[PDB]
C-alpha cells in the first residue's frame, strides 16, 4: 500500500459529465504526487492529468485541458477528477496512480510506484 | 523504470550521519547542468543546495557545515548530512536537470522521508 480506490465511472452521453474519485489507504497520501491515466480499446495506457503533494500545481494532457479537471482532499485521502463536456474520444478505463515525483515527471507511468484496479468510463455519440 | 533511484525514507541516527541516495543511469548525448535538493517547510519546499555552472552550493543556514553531496561517479548525486538534528527531518527532494547542446531539456525530481531517531 498505499492501495488507490477508483470510483465514479459510466455510460453518458457526449457533452456530459462524470466525476471519478480515488480514495487511498495508508497515512502517506499527503507525500505523493497523485496522477490520472486512462486506457483505451486497443491502445497503449495514457497521461490525463497529475496533481503535486501539494496541491500547488496541477498538469493536464492537451486533449483534455478546460474540460477535466483533478483536485485532492489530504484530509480525506482523496483525489478526483470532474470530467465535463465530455467527448466519444474520452471512452476508456481510468487509473489513479501515486509517485514520489514532486513537480516534474508526472506524465510519466514509470514514475509512478502503486496503480488502482480503475473504474470504466463510455461516452456516446 | 523511475529515472532516479531514490527509496521512499530513509532513517538517521540524532547526532549523527544519514545517506538520502539519488542515483540514476547516465544517458549518452545528455549533460547535468543541475542538482537541487530541496527541504519541505511545510506546504512548500525550500532550496536547501545546488549544483550548477559555478560549483556546489549550500543555501540554507541551518546546512552550512553538514552538507554533502556525492559527485564521484557520474549517475551519483546522493547527499550526506552531519550531526543530525531532530529539525532535519522532513521530505527531501532530489531534483535533477538535463540539456542537449541544441537545447532540449529534461528534468526529474524524487522525494524520500527523512526520519530521525534517538
Amino acid at each position: 500500500q498505499v492501495q488507490l480506490v477508483e470510483s465514479g465511472g459510466g455510460l453518458v452521453q457526449a457533452g456530459g459529465s462524470l466525476r471519478l474519485s480515488c480514495a487511498a489507504s495508508g497515512r502517506t497520501f499527503s507525500s505523493y504526487g497523485m496522477g490520472w491515466f486512462r486506457q483505451a480499446p486497443g491502445k497503449e495506457r495514457e497521461f490525463v492529468a497529475a496533481i503535486r503533494w501539494n496541491g500547488g500545481s496541477t498538469y493536464y494532457a492537451d486533449s483534455v485541458k478546460g474540460r477535466f479537471t483533478i483536485s485532492r482532499d489530504n484530509a480525506k485521502n482523496t483525489v478526483y477528477l470532474q470530467m465535463n463536456s465530455l467527448k466519444p474520444e474520452d471512452t476508456a478505463v481510468y487509473y489513479c496512480a501515486a509517485g514520489r515525483w514532486d513537480k516534474y515527471g508526472s506524465s510519466f507511468q514509470d514514475e509512478y510506484d502503486y496503480w488502482g484496479q480503475g473504474t470504466q468510463v463510455t461516452v456516446s455519440s | 523504470r523511475p529515472i532516479l533511484e531514490v527509496p521512499e525514507s530513509v532513517t538517521g541516527p540524532w547526532k549523527g550521519d544519514v545517506n538520502l541516495p539519488c542515483t540514476y543511469d547516465p544517458l549518452q548525448g545528455y549533460t547535468q547542468v543541475l542538482v537541487k535538493w530541496l527541504v519541505q517547510r511545510g506546504s512548500d519546499p525550500v532550496t536547501i543546495f545546488l549544483r550548477d555552472s559555478s560549483g556546489d552550493h549550500i543555501q540554507q543556514a541551518k546546512y552550512q557545515g553538514r552538507l554533502h553531496v556525492s559527485h564521484k561517479v557520474p549517475g551519483d548525486v546522493s547527499l550526506q548530512l552531519s550531526t543530525l538534528e531532530m529539525d532535519d527531518r522532513s521530505h527531501y527532494t532530489c531534483e535533477v536537470t538535463w540539456q542537449t547542446p541544441d537545447g532540449n531539456q529534461v528534468v526529474r525530481d524524487k522525494i524520500t522521508e527523512l526520519r530521525v531517531q534517538k
